[PDB]
RNA sequence: GAAAGAAUUAAAUUAAUAUAAUGGUAUAACUGUGCGAUAAUUGUAACACAAACGAGUGAAACAAGUACGUAAGUAUGGCAUAAUGAACAAAUAACACUGAUUGUAAAGGUUAUUGAUAACGAAUAAAAGUUACGCUAGGGAAGGGUAAUAUAGCGAAAGAGUAGAUAUUGUAAGCUAUGUUUGCCACCUUCGACUCAACAUUUCCUCUUGGUUGUAAAAGCUAAGAAGGGUUUGACUGUUCGUCAAUUAAAAUGUUACGUGAGUUGGGUUAAAUACGAUGUGAAUCAGUAUGGUUCCUAUCUGCUGAAGGAAA
RNA sequence: AAUAUUUAAAAUCAAAUAUAUAUAUAUUUGUUAAUAGAUAAUAUACGGAUCUUAAUAAUAAGAAUUAUUUAAUUCCUUGGAAUAUUAUAUUUUAAAAUAUAAAUACUGAAUAUCUAAAUAUUAUUAUUAUAAUAAUAAUAAUAUGGUAAUAGAACAUUUAAUGAUAAUAUAUAUUAGUUAUUAAUUAAUAUAUGUAUUAAUUAAAUAGAGAA
RNA sequence: UAGCCUUUAUAAAUAAUAAUUAUUAUAUAAUAUAUUAUAUAAAGAAUGGUACAGCAAUUAAUAUAUAUUAGGGAACUAGUUUUUUAAUAAUAUUAAAUCUCGAAAUAUUUAAUUAUAUAUAAUAAAGAGUCAGAUUAUGUGCGAUAAGGUAAAUAAUCUAAAGGGAAACAGCCCAGAUUAAGAUAUAAAGUUCCUAAUAAAUAAUAAGUGAAAUAAAUAUUAAAAU
RNA sequence: AGUAUGAAAAUGAUUAUUUUAUAAGCAAUCAUGAAUAUAUUAUAUUAUAUUAAUGAUGUACCUUUUGUAUAAUGGGUCAGCAAGUAAUUAAUAUUAGUAAAACAAUAAGUUAUAAAUAAAUAGAAUAAUAUAUAUAUAUAAAAAAAUAUAUAUUU
């Protein structure tokens, strides 16, 4: 099981302890999705930043490449070269 | 006070709805954290994900902060909370010993659910 | 059952600690007593604390020696945290390291010790004032905020009012407004007169009206509406103000960069000259007094007063 | 009805959540309003217009204020189900029945994604010719606001060294194109010159001016 | 000079940052009244003395038809009672920058573990600039619980930060501009028109109260509950 | 203050195109009609260029500051000129040459090759990593603090 955590809010008005926690967690920019294997340690860290973050549990995690592939929009065309 | 920080003493309807939504989101986050921990503990014992989700007896979190957050006396939910504590902080130097939450700096990030028992 | 001992429990650190205050101290760091008077000793001190550097603080250990203790051991001054000062230049000893041709020496070094720089990281062995005759470089390293005060109001009403707190008056304390006074802050570096005034209303006169055992009448007093019109001339003083004289229906109070100096004035305030009283050894100085005494501007834009041309009628 | 308090969910009751559970325990939530008081000087001053709804009568308006809420309404556990609504189509007699849909409120940043481009680093490739390299191109990721400051890389200008070429050329100017463009290049036009101290690499600088 | 910034590197390198575990108690199960495992509860290893709370000791304040210690009056024949005056005791009630006997949260902070490594610490060799700061929020000192005041503490922003909102806006609410593109999610803030975007529900107001800068004691009129 | 040349700009007058006499502010940018001009591939329902219909956004620039649209500094406009340079040295770094030596070759010198110590006649494994050795303090010699030296080939 994995927490899919997302940095919903910015770190602009945020104090330095909370910024440091966010950095440790692994979230860079706003809306930067990160999957974390569930444990007590990561849960407590997420609780410490509960108002900046959106968490949701998952069966499986996704690698960055998989996430990118999921994101990619449908090109509404099929090329045929001649 | 020649410089004009034109901030109204009370919130609009739309502001209040947003505040409520934010409060609900933090409760949801907490719920997700507890749920994931429970699922993990079920897996450790030796159940599948689906089986863990089904389980009648949900495991309560052992770590302290999480356990406190779960308690409504310490950290109440938005549905539990009073109208007043959603939209008014305790401020000892204000008249009424009360102040709009919107007047708190970084109120959109910073959480503040529980006021004192009689203030 | 009794005596003696060992004591334990409770309380206490409120006494006492060389000395401030704080922390600690009865397991005593406090107190008494024997010995002693040594460790208020000598070389290396890691490692920490603190910490810009300079310094500061605790200190295991190794080596030399000493005092107490049967021993275990303890002592590198004081229960702790203040009790202090760099270099340079001199001075005194010890060291045996250098010895400007060699030898001595001198002189320098090493080690230990000495006195102060209190503006206390100490500029020199050694330095105060004055300028309105001043000069250069720079900095700004009435308006704005406030409303203690001031002015005005409100609530409550002790108390005056021949009797009755609320006709009229309204202690001290309470709640406000104003930005008209005297302050405070430091974002921001001229008083009066003449002339012309515009605005406010918290109304002085004129109009309407409520109350007035304290409206008989007439004069008043107090309150509500009301800014249309009106609201002074002289003697004194630079004065606003104030005192008075003579009037007036009344001689209201403000705001406008305490309106108005590219519109006038320049009496006050103000620099150069001079004198007086006081202050100073003095040059000179003054919340002093007096005589004298320096800014100018053809209007580009805004605005206002008038007057034309062009124009879409 | 009258007198006198209080304006309260602490207690109390009601409702909801969590532990054994038709109950108990613990927690959470629910208790007035209006007016007057009210107030200065260029000019009304919610930013302005303007906003409190009304039958007859609308295929139609009825806070745009304050307080508690929702995203049609009601149960069940974000989700489904039922209910009526609204719109539409069909069938029947402007109505009825059947069925399809809408229920994801929306606006909103130079936020994030997508969509492409650039540079830098990390990790994989491909092509072409310290090949464990270089150049170019892919993919995935992270980064790219900036005063004082630090670091890296370029360009314009002038001189010196080397140096083809040529009026069908070169230089300067103007105009319009081109290349991710302080620069250079193409074409046309103009004026000069029988011609670049030219391209390129080095060396250097009286080497770039809206600020004294 | 240190603090904060930059460049280039170094490893028998993770020492950095964040959180968890660590404790106490209960119930159940298994071994020998103890230990281990599981579950739950508890602001949960160590350090602390602010808020709060409290009146212990210290310093202060109040009351007793209470008691004692004396004093001033007072009635009968020096003894005695009452109305007392202070102190002390007793009992009850109170507060303080330099009182804390109770006592948080935040905090300081340790080991291992996990997560951050396209990331941190440390060290080495070198370059700086800066030492006028401002506002907002919270807790204070000064001021008058005055100042766009002053002095520092913590956080953020501005400083050096453009973009959206707050009418206009250095410091507030969101959010960090490599260059475009403009389909989708949005933040704060909004959705009658000006102006991009709206429909509902239940109450209350009638004062234009109010509608993004809340003005007090008090008065009058209602309204609920007892 | 040479001589030629000179569509360099500021600046003036005039003409052409276009907009402008009911509209208000850094005079630009973006949207967007219209009018005009040019266009030897406008085939057009075309393309570029010029031009304050109309709409939206838009508080010159610098300096100095906690902070400037500021009514703080400075500039009338344009042209030319106007500011981290040299010498003698020292320390770092990068590369290149040579390398236990380098530079220089006449010798002399500088740096390196050994660490110390105020200084002196002292100076690096007696049988291997420091537990050995060297120096300074101390000493009979060790120990003790500090730094340095040693595990086919010297750095
Ligand atoms: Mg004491
Ligand atoms: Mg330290
Ligand atoms: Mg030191
Ligand atoms: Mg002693
Ligand atoms: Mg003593
Ligand atoms: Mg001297
Ligand atoms: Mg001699
Ligand atoms: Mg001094
Ligand atoms: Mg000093
Ligand atoms: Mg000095
Ligand atoms: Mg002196
Ligand atoms: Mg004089
Ligand atoms: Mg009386
Ligand atoms: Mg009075
Ligand atoms: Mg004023
Ligand atoms: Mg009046
Ligand atoms: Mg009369
Ligand atoms: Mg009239
Ligand atoms: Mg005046
Ligand atoms: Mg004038
Ligand atoms: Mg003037
Ligand atoms: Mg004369
Ligand atoms: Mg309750
Ligand atoms: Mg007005
Ligand atoms: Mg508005
Ligand atoms: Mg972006
Ligand atoms: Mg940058
Ligand atoms: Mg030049
Ligand atoms: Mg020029
Ligand atoms: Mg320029
Ligand atoms: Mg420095
Ligand atoms: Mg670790
Ligand atoms: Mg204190
Ligand atoms: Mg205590
Ligand atoms: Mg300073
Ligand atoms: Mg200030
Ligand atoms: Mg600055
Ligand atoms: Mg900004
Ligand atoms: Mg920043
Ligand atoms: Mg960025
Ligand atoms: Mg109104
Ligand atoms: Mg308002
Ligand atoms: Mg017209
Ligand atoms: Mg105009
Ligand atoms: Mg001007
Ligand atoms: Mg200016
Ligand atoms: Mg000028
Ligand atoms: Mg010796």
């Amino acid at each position: 099981v994995f927490y899919k955590v997302t940095l919903s809010r910015s770190l602009i008005g945020v104090p330095h302890t909370t910024k440091s926690i966010v950095k440790s967690l692994g979230l860079g920019k706003r809306g930067s999705i990160v999957y974390k294997k569930v444990n007590p340690a990561i849960a407590g860290s997420l609780a410490k930043v509960k108002e900046l973050v959106k968490v949701e549990v998952t069966e499986h995690e996704l690698t960055p490449s998989q996430q990118r592939e999921l994101r990619k929009s449908n090109p509404g065309f099929i090329v045929e070269k001649r | 006070g020649g410089l004009l920080w034109k901030i109204p003493w009370r919130m609009s309807t739309h502001q209040k709805t947003r505040q409520r939504e934010r409060l609900r989101n933090v409760d949801q986050v907490i719920k997700q954290l507890t749920l994931g921990l429970h699922v993990q503990r079920c897996q450790d014992k030796g159940l599948t994900y689906q089986e863990a989700m089904e389980s009648k007896k949900k495991y309560k979190p052992r770590s302290k902060s999480l356990r406190l957050l779960n308690k409504p006396s310490v950290f109440p939910k938005e549905n539990q909370m009073s109208s007043k504590d959603k939209y008014w902080t305790f401020d000892k130097k204000a008249v009424g010993y009360r102040k709009g939450i919107h007047k708190v700096p970084k109120w959109t990030k910073i959480s503040i659910r529980k006021a004192p028992k009689f203030f």
